[PDB]
């Protein structure tokens, strides 16, 4: 036994950012090796870099928070950071705590927040927070310390206590890794690949809520498979007998292929593809595994 | 009260050259006080960079220089191009969230 | 034959609020047979009500907004809304389209806009809408169609388009099913059940972000599978041989039992209990397949 | 201007009662008014509400009375009682996101 979840691209979650999977493409135009922490997995079920199990972790953080308004900022908030099943933070062999975002940018928080205030006593609180590339914030959530602000006049009267943070925005997103540890090097899952020459990766995209005061374009992000395929592979912990899994992604409605492909072991989906522009795929088929195959299995073109 | 602060929006005109006073409160003496460039804010470009003493530093087109007797550092950027038009940061450096002030750069042909 | 991911509740979905499952309990003083519309799946893989495969689908709504000003009330935001992957909404068979909240409340939402003003283009604007039990909005998403607004003293020059709503905040939350159509009767999946004499519903437990003006108290809400149950039987589409499973959760580190329960074919599971009060149970255990029963097997008390 | 405004507070003592001008825009002329009551807004319980006529309507202690010639409707609470205190609503009737105002009410006790 060892199988895929008969699930359609379209329907599925995307494992990078909590939101629905939109778009199925290759482009040999982006990074083909990107060192993505979320959305990680062997086909033996290891979870790799920072991924979790549920899509409702991707992206966000749990925290004990403590805050300090600051003048000429505004309410600073200390998150120290938590497993998001409350479980204690240990810094060790990953980049941060599971689900913590693997781009970079200035994201908007939002975090259930009680105050002392008359009148009011929770309310949701919007925060800003940046990510990466490099801050001068100092940013260390492999250390488990986090800092966000929210310009404020004076004193919110927040009270101290835990936090689950979800994603309101992007705003100047990369996709490049954040501040692990105020610019030092941490522990990593190896950029995706390798790929035999004329093999390109599968992308799963989605689209992010973004904060953008001149453009109207929307902002991609890409991750190598659907949260529903990484918690398949974690739960069912199968035994691999070759280096990728050949799998034919068809329209079971009509059983015409659309293209046959490679999932490698370690987790990422490479098709045969020479063109140089962007190609894109309906997001309404399944995905059926046929073989195990060896590294260089060579796979027709699209 | 606020840590630092400086002129909300400044011009200079294309070739020419504009100074920057960024004033700031006795306690941040002995920071390094730098000019940062670009949003997003905490992940700016820094320009120039003291390093907490009141030497004067030259960095291409970008100088500044820490007045501590006074509490101001003072900024120059010199050939002003319009491609300088932008947002610029008075910055001093610390372990967290630095104190900015975020100052607008205006360029006329 | 039927088998259950290997995954720890702490570490699933919440089927009904997209957040972590934080709690496992039975409640005899709660309703014993909620008419919840998401999170309801039948083993065979049949989806029930308004039951969607992602999270990220649950609690939220696509839709094409468009835009007026109405003084005294704001930005005023008419959704015709649309299936959270694109495809055509139509009135059918179930009460909204899928992922549609299904409790009442005040529900703030998040929703990318673009505007045509001066100085800034995207941003993303929360809205307030009226979920239920009754209301005066009008709503009518069985129809396609609801009403949300954000109070404004001028227009905020919003470009109308298409949608993604997520859900920020929960006021005055009501465990019962929203207004799907301006008051009228709807197609509805039945109430959970039924239950043997002194079984009760074994509830999944996620808290909500709240706006609450006097009490600091969490808000929980309850489903019947977490959400990676749901896509797990959709995917498998098992054969049922009885008409109920026996389950036992065991901690797999020890072995322990921590209770035996019957996951009824419908898609809930009942535990034998004859207490008054409430009784919760560690999240760190695994739900094992046990047997087919029938619906008449007696279970050991906890 | 507002379609609808009223007292943003008022204060009323038991068994004691109150009237609420809830003042309108001539372009409501013809809509059904009604009082409202609860949180959130507009999830609130209708009490009493008019058939867009300027037929007075009566519902155990409330009444309301639509005056489409001055454009206010007024709402009147008998025999007051604690439990009465609360949040209210001026309401205009119509298709959509209703015209409302928010009226705290507040009761107490005849001072002794
Ligand atoms: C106050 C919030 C509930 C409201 C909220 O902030 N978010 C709910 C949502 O995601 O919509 C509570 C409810 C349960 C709490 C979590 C759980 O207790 C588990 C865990 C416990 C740790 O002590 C702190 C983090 C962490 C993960 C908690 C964070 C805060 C939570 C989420
Ligand atoms: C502008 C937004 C992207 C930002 C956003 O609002 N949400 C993304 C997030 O969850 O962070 C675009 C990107 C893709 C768009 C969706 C997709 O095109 C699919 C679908 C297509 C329908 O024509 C309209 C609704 C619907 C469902 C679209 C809604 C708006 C989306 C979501
Ligand atoms: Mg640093
Ligand atoms: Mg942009
Ligand atoms: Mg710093
Ligand atoms: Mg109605
Ligand atoms: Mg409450
Ligand atoms: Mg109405």
């Amino acid at each position: 036994m060892v199988d895929l979840p008969v699930i359609q691209p379209r329907l599925c979650t995307h494992a990078r950012w909590p939101a629905p999977v939109y778009g199925l493409l290759v482009d040999p135009s982006l990074p083909s090796n990107p060192q993505w922490q979320n959305g990680r997995v062997h086909v033996d079920g290891t979870l790799l870099g920072t991924t979790p199990i549920s899509g409702s972790w991707v992206s966000c953080f749990a925290a004990e928070a403590a805050y300090k308004f600051q003048s000429g900022t505004g309410e600073v908030a200390t998150f120290t950071l938590i497993e998001q099943d409350g479980s204690a933070y240990v810094p060790g062999d990953r980049a941060a705590p599971l689900g913590y975002p693997d781009f970079s940018g200035q994201l908007e928080i939002e975090v259930q927040t009680e105050t002392t205030k008359t009148g009011d006593k929770l309310k949701v609180t919007t925060f800003e927070m940046i990510l990466g590339p490099t801050t001068n914030a100092d940013q260390a959530p492999y250390q488990g310390r986090v800092f966000a602000s929210v310009t404020a006049a004076a004193s919110l009267d927040l009270v101290d206590g835990r936090v689950r943070a979800v994603p309101r925005s992007i705003y100047g997103f990369q996709d490049t890794i954040p501040e692990y540890n105020d610019g030092l090097l941490v522990p990593l899952a190896p950029p995706i690949g390798p790929f035999l020459p004329g093999e390109v990766l599968l992308r799963f995209r989605t689209y992010m809520r973004q904060i953008d005061t001149a453009d109207a374009a929307a902002e991609a992000i890409d991750c190598a498979l659907p949260q529903e395929f990484v918690s398949w592979f974690a739960s069912n912990a199968f035994t691999v007998q070759s280096e990728a899994l050949l799998l034919r992604y068809r329209n079971t409605l009509t059983g015409q292929l659309l293209f046959e492909c490679k999932l490698y072991n370690e987790g990422y989906i490479a098709l045969s593809y020479s063109g140089s522009g962007p190609l894109t795929f309906p997001t309404d088929g399944i995905f059926e595994v046929v073989s195990w195959v060896p590294r260089l299995y060579q796979l027709a073109s699209v | 009260e606020d840590p630092v602060t400086g002129p909300e929006e400044v011009s200079g005109q294309e070739q020419g050259s504009l100074t920057v006073q960024c004033r700031y409160t006795s306690g941040w003496k002995d920071y390094k006080k730098y000019w940062c460039q670009g949003v997003p804010q905490r992940s700016c470009k820094t320009l120039v960079e003291t390093d907490a003493s009141e030497q004067l530093v030259k960095k291409n087109r970008v100088s500044i220089r820490d007045n501590q007797r006074d509490f101001i550092f003072t900024v120059t950027m010199e050939d002003l191009r319009m491609s300088d038009a932008g947002i610029y940061w008075c910055g001093i450096t610390k372990g967290g969230l630095d104190p900015m002030f975020k100052v607008t750069v205006n360029i006329g042909p």
